[PDB]
């Protein structure tokens, strides 16, 4: 919601009372990538005239946004670490500072794995930040979590992608969403009539 | 020819009245008359019928009488009362399509060049519709006989006019599939359809009794259709068809799920709406 | 001309030319033949165009009667090199005339639209309707025969 | 960029192409309806919990 | 001859029974389909020919008895599925 | 609920308690809410389903469930050492609440969950590597539990005894199967019940 | 609506003696219509009770014939179009449900009769939502059931 609302008010920022414009763009760029998909960025924050001009005064944030699009993943993490430490200190973001770093990492992994089919994690260990065991350790946790569609073969050190149809997730959540509502309706029934 | 023939309730009733009016003999005899009606966009409608005298001895079924003058004289009467209705065919109880009713059609072919005969039982105790409508179709072949001329069936259903429906439903006041929803469908098409399928299948089995005791020396054509029937049986449910079924049977369950959940919520709110009502009434009272 | 109607005419351009070389030089009157095909440039173009139509007929007809055809054998029927066969197939597919998806890594090209879940089931629905109607027609033919002559 | 629907196999340089059928709808409508009624039941709590 | 279940006539299995080479059976199947006498599809990857409808022919007096069997095994199956609905749907009836 | 809990009748143990939970008084009886909650989370953990995180944050459950929240940290993570290291820390309170008997039997679950995720995220993992990630302490016994885990249905794919790698089968396209209809029948039957 | 009639003699009214010499409480069962009473009802003509004769042969050959079908039971109703109908109906509940929320807060206010009259110009989601749900459940229950019934009747 924030990305959609903020991006609409990027060109109209009369509320200088909180979060002066220089910080408003950073917030709009910090939440824009975690919110929208790649085709949306092309005409919302990259080609956007208002936002590109402000970044000229900010060297750190500008390299963070364009790193993801330019596929310079090595500089992405170094930029994602500084945003990591800055978000903790910054108010209104510390509560979900851990969520942002973890979610951005998944968004980066899926971006790289989408193109290829059988890339080797030895190749990921260099083009996505140093470490072969880190990518192995980091990837394993995310696959078990249910995101980052890919499946790892250790002996040959190769990760093969898969293409789960957009129904298993859709069905898996329509039951999980239904359960939450269903529990709520059950609790209402017991509230009435003792 | 004609895709379908719709039979109004009045004509259906005027045939039952005809049989009882003359059926004092009791044992058995057909009753034959002349049908009236009109058609549009190649779909016939039959509304009125009058009784034409007709007798025929049982033995040597090549003798029978139908009063042409009575047909012509009376039609002058019916034409005056209603000009729209014109002769369209003939009807006869004739539960078994007696043989001689292929030269009779030639007698009535004069008044209606393309006439249809509708067999409507007067004593029905069964499950199927009591109105079979046949039309005459010609083709000569070297198998059956040198003179070949046979009837071809046209689907028939019981129609309803605005005026007739008022009386028909008033006359019944006996049983109606009230609350026409999942209850009537599970009984008006599912169970009844299975009953009909079994009877038609049983009819095929009865004819196939000729395998042992020959009645007719293998009709040939009947076998041809039966072979095509078997090939058309749905392919065994073991291949990708099974996945397709589940991906669609379950897809229909989601909508049922959503509908039920919405039903519960509305039901729960309804109870709350009512329950707060009497609590408020009771609290003020005492 | 009858070779474009009946038998579905899997044509061999080699046989078509050898059986009909008269339409380029002479015949009974061959008057259109000299103008239509006998020229130098205008007629010659219509020679290539006829081969395209003859190749188009072979490709379309094989589509109706084929589920998957190996690329190599496709060239033999069409009478063009494998590379040329791909070029013509791509031209037809790109213009939305013939449905075909080619897996050139294995030289197999299949003419079957990936069956949809509803289409697979919808066809099953139509099979029942014909089966039910035939059963109704079968019984109604029995009464005309079994219940007519028997009584006699 | 969501222009193609395939992947690149670096093993033999082959561009596999996929169909990727649509989202099929009739699930987002169900999903949004579930959540829209999720707050409708929420509106029912305050009608009963704090009223009856 | 083949039961409707299998109907997977292979290329070799057709050439042998008609005295044709393997590289020629293709023109035979199309010829049969072109006239309209059999229906099916040709798969020249596993060398298989599917058949779905062979034109009906005459059955003297024994294949017709077998046809009776397939109706008895089918009428009894439809019979069972009738009472199943009628018994478990007694409330929803009349 | 507790009677069935101690006798391995877990399936009905969870359903019996949750029904007691919703029928239990809300405003008062706070004392026994903690006890009912404590056993349910332990019964769920043995079953395998992850307990909801909502009731580890309630004002009246924050302190009480801490000895049991840390337990669910080790059980959810496939590693076995964490569970052992969590037992020695809070074993006493398990004694004090008369529930330690049910916890010492969780060692099997800590492996079942880990083997499930490990087989879910990897496709061909060396047999030795399995022990290191699950802290099995040796590769010789890894085969049996991995072999045993296959019988019960914990994981699907087979193993190569000679080569020494555990392979996993690509289980995709779950929608076509009949299980989604079964899940919908359960919700449908009760929803039509209310 | 028939109400068969008959004429009364003018001599009787001149004589003044009431006709029909009622000898049973059978004719005074139907209240004469005020419209008919305005005219010469019980003044120039008297009504006669009208009833009907019905027999099972007539009824069974009319009631069990009017609205019937032969084989429509085992027809799967254009499986491709069936789910499309579901999508349109369900999508209507997405907006219909949202208006339900806005129709619960403003309710339960004073003068419910005022609330009752306030639903005379705008669609009420309470009834509209139920109507769609009713059709949705029956259409799929019938449509789904025919799927398994057919799968056993035919091979």
């Amino acid at each position: 919601q924030a990305a959609e609302l903020f991006l609409d008010t990027v060109s109209t920022f009369t509320s200088y009372e909180l979060m002066d414009y220089k910080t408003f763009v950073t917030y709009t760029v910090y939440v824009s990538m975690i919110a929208l998909e790649r085709p949306d960025l092309r005409e919302k924050v990259i080609k956007g005239a208002e936002i590109l001009e402000v970044l000229h005064s900010l060297p750190a944030v500008r390299q963070y946004l364009f790193s993801l699009y330019e596929c310079r993943y090595s500089v992405f993490f170094q930029s994602l670490a500084v945003v990591e430490q800055e978000m903790k200190k910054d108010w209104l973001f510390a509560p979900h500072y851990r969520y942002y770093v973890r979610e951005m990492r998944i968004h980066a992994y899926s971006q790289l794995l989408e193109s290829y089919r059988s890339l080797t994690l030895g190749y990921m260990a260099e083009a996505f930040g140093v470490g072969v065991e880190f990518i192995d350790q980091e990837l394993s946790r995310f696959i078990a979590a249910g995101r980052l569609h890919c499946k790892i073969d250790k002996v040959n050190e190769i990760v093969e992608t898969n293409r789960p149809d957009s129904k298993n997730w859709q069905y898996q959540e329509t039951i999980k969403k239904g359960d939450l509502l269903l529990n709520r309706v059950q609790k209402l029934s017991r509230v009435i009539n003792m | 020819a004609v895709q379908k023939v719709v039979v109004h309730p009045l004509v259906l009733l005027s045939v039952v009245d005809h049989f009882n009016r003359i059926g004092k003999v009791g044992n058995q005899k057909r009753v034959v008359g002349v049908l009236l009606g009109s058609w549009q966009k190649k779909v016939l409608d039959v509304s009125n019928s009058f009784a034409v005298p007709f007798d025929e001895d049982d033995k040597d079924d090549s003798v029978w009488f139908l009063d042409h003058d009575y047909l012509e004289n009376m039609y002058g009467m019916f034409k005056k009362v209603n000009a729209r209705e014109r002769i369209v065919g003939w009807y006869h109880t004739g539960p078994k399509l007696h043989k001689n009713d292929i030269a009779i059609n030639e007698l009535m072919k004069r008044y209606c060049p393309n006439s249809v005969l509708v067999i409507i039982d007067v004593k029905p105790k069964d499950l199927g519709l009591p109105t079979e409508a046949y039309i005459s179709v010609e083709e000569v072949h070297d198998d059956g006989t040198p003179t070949s001329k046979t009837f071809e069936h046209v689907t028939s259903e019981i129609g309803a006019e605005e005026a007739e429906e008022v009386g028909v439903e008033h006359l019944l006041r006996d049983i109606k599939d009230t609350t026409v929803g999942t209850l009537s469908q599970r009984i008006t098409n599912q169970v009844h359809g299975l009953k009909g399928l079994n009877s038609k299948l049983l009819d095929i089995r009865s004819y196939l009794e000729k395998v042992a005791t020959g009645k007719l020396p293998i009709n040939h054509q009947i076998i041809y259709q039966l072979q095509d029937v078997f090939n058309l049986l749905p392919d065994v449910s073991l291949q990708e068809f099974v996945k397709a079924f589940y991906l669609k049977t379950n897809d229909q369950m989601v909508v049922v799920y959503l509908a039920s959940l919405i039903r519960s919520v509305v039901a729960l709110h309804n109870l709350i709406n009512n329950k707060i009502a009497n609590r408020d009434a009771e609290k003020k009272e005492g | 001309l009858l070779k474009l109607f009946t038998t579905m005419e899997l044509m061999r351009w080699s046989t078509l030319v050898e059986d009909y070389g008269m339409e380029l030089r002479k015949g009974s009157l061959e008057s259109p033949a000299t103008d239509v095909f006998g020229s130098t440039e205008e007629g010659e173009k219509r020679w290539k165009d006829l081969k395209n139509r003859v190749v188009e007929h072979n490709i379309r007809i094989m589509a109706k009667y084929y589920t998957r055809i190996t690329m190599k054998r496709m060239a033999q029927l069409l009478d063009l090199s494998v590379d040329e066969s791909e070029a013509f197939l791509s031209n037809l597919v790109v213009n939305k005339t013939i449905f075909a998806k080619v897996d050139r890594l294995a030289g197999i090209i299949n003419f079957q639209r990936p069956k949809d879940p509803n289409n697979l089931l919808n066809d099953w629905s139509q099979k029942l309707n014909s089966l039910m109607s035939l059963v109704n027609k079968t019984t109604h033919l029995i009464a005309k025969e079994e219940m007519i002559h028997n009584l006699q | 960029d969501k222009k193609f629907h395939g992947i690149l196999d670096q093993g033999e340089g082959v561009l596999i192409i996929f169909d990727e059928p649509p989202v099929d709808k009739t699930y987002e409508a169900a999903l949004e309806t579930i959540q829209n009624m999720s707050k409708v039941v929420d509106s029912l709590y305050n009608k009963a919990k704090k009223l009856t | 001859t083949r039961p409707a279940n299998h109907r997977q006539l292979t290329f070799e299995e057709i050439a042998k029974s008609a005295k044709i080479t393997v590289n020629e059976v293709e023109l035979l199947v199309m010829k049969a389909l072109s006239v309209g006498l059999v229906k099916g599809s040709i798969d020249e990857v596993d060398k298989r020919v599917h058949m779905t409808w062979v034109q009906p022919r005459v059955l003297d007096l024994q294949q017709i008895k077998g046809m009776k069997d397939r109706l008895e095994f089918w009428c009894t199956d439809v019979k069972s599925m009738e009472m199943l609905v009628e018994h478990q749907a007694h409330d929803i009836l009349t | 609920g507790r009677i069935k809990a101690i006798q391995l009748e877990y399936s009905e143990a969870r359903r019996t308690m949750t029904n007691a939970l919703r029928k239990a008084p809300q405003h008062t009886a706070v004392g026994f809410k903690q006890t009912v909650h404590k056993l349910l989370i332990v019964v769920e953990l043995l079953l395998g389903e992850i307990p909801d995180r909502l009731q580890f944050r309630q004002p009246s459950l924050k302190r009480s469930l801490m000895p049991y929240f840390l337990l669910t940290q080790a059980v959810r993570t496939g590693n076995l050492a964490k569970f052992n290291q969590v037992l020695d820390q809070f074993g006493e309170k398990f004694q004090a609440d008369g529930t330690y008997t049910l916890i010492i039997r969780l060692r099997h679950n800590v492996i079942k969950t880990g083997v499930r995720m490990i087989s879910l995220s990897y496709s061909r993992i060396s047999l030795a590597d399995i022990a290191q990630k699950l802290q099995l302490d040796s590769p010789e016994d890894a085969e049996f539990i991995v072999a045993k885990a296959i019988r019960d249905g914990v994981i699907e794919a087979s193993i190569n005894h000679e080569k020494g790698y555990v392979q996993s089968k690509e289980m995709i396209d779950i929608y076509s199967t009949r299980e989604p209809q079964l899940a919908f029948h359960q919700r449908i039957s009760f929803c039509l019940d209310i | 609506v028939i109400d068969a009639f008959r004429l009364i003699n003018a001599n009787m009214m001149v004589l003044g003696h009431e006709p029909r010499q009622t000898t049973s409480n059978l004719g005074h069962l139907n209240k004469p219509s005020i419209q008919a009473l305005i005219h010469g009802l019980n003044r120039h003509y008297y009504s006669i009770t009208i009833n009907y004769r019905k027999n099972e042969l007539e009824q069974k050959m009319l009631l069990n014939l009017h609205k019937k079908s032969w084989m429509e039971g085992l027809t799967l109703q254009d499986y491709s179009e069936h789910c499309k109908h579901n999508e349109s109906v369900v999508k209507e509940m997405l907006e219909l449900a949202k208006n339900y929320n806005k129709a619960v807060e403003e309710e339960d206010k004073m003068t419910p009769e005022q609330l009752a009259i306030k639903n005379v110009g705008k669609q009420d989601p309470k009834r509209h939502l139920e109507e769609h749900v009713d059709v949705l459940m029956t259409s799929n229950i019938v449509q789904c059931l025919a799927a398994m019934l057919d799968t056993v009747v035919f091979k």
